[PDB]
């Protein structure tokens, strides 16, 4: 769109509804020139003597986003509300969502 | 109230009771009052039903807060609970100010 135009606000709170509870976070990001620009054939041998750490795989120059971790979407204190309230919880949706990008 | 609670101009009313008096035998008039009676005494179940409203807490503490929770140390009986006999025990006194609000 524009470039003196912010992308998207920042969210972050959570909202207790009954029987559902939806989390929000936001974060700022970084993401590095990796292996600049290249694929590059990643392989080791056995190591500290175990043959089991000798491995053959590709390291590639792409990031990724990780939200496998409780505490990237809960605070101690909404935890807590809920360990000390609930029998039992699952995740119903997921919405991710990247902007006000900036490259250097 | 000095004592807690809440202050009320009605509260709620007094209920009073007791048991109609069934006097004894009595055999010939007298102006003055009967003051033979048979004993009696009555017995029955009350139910007591309330309303409460509460005020939910929104705060946006992070870290996590205090709370009221069952921490005993070698415990030799469990409180809040009949023992042995079968008579009801309470160690503790349990008040309300555990949350926490930026003054």
């Amino acid at each position: 769109d524009g470039v003196g135009n912010a992308s998207g606000d920042w969210h972050c709170d959570s909202t207790w509804m009954g029987d559902r509870v939806v989390t929000k976070s936001t974060r700022t990001w970084v993401l590095p020139s990796y292996n600049n620009h290249q694929y590059r054939e990643i392989k080791s041998g056995s190591v500290d003597g175990s043959n089991a750490n000798a491995y053959f795989g590709y390291s590639t120059p792409w990031g990724y986003f990780d939200f496998n971790r409780f505490h990237s979407h809960w605070s101690p204190r909404d935890w807590q509300r809920l360990i000390n309230n609930y029998w039992g919880f699952r995740p119903r949706s997921l919405r991710v969502k990247i902007f006000n990008i900036q490259v250097k | 109230p000095a004592m807690g609670g809440f202050g009320l101009k009605h509260p709620p009313p007094m209920m009073l009771i007791k048991n109609t008096p069934v006097p004894g035998n009595i055999t010939s008039f007298s102006d003055v009052p009967v003051s033979s009676f048979i004993t009696q005494y009555s017995t029955g179940q009350v139910t007591v039903e309330m309303e409460w409203e509460l005020k939910k807490e929104n705060s946006k503490r992070w870290n996590p807060e205090i709370q009221y929770t069952n921490n005993y140390n070698d415990p030799q009986f469990v409180d809040f609970a009949p023992d042995g006999s079968g008579e009801y025990r309470t160690t503790r006194a349990i008040g309300t100010r555990y949350l926490t609000r930026p003054l």
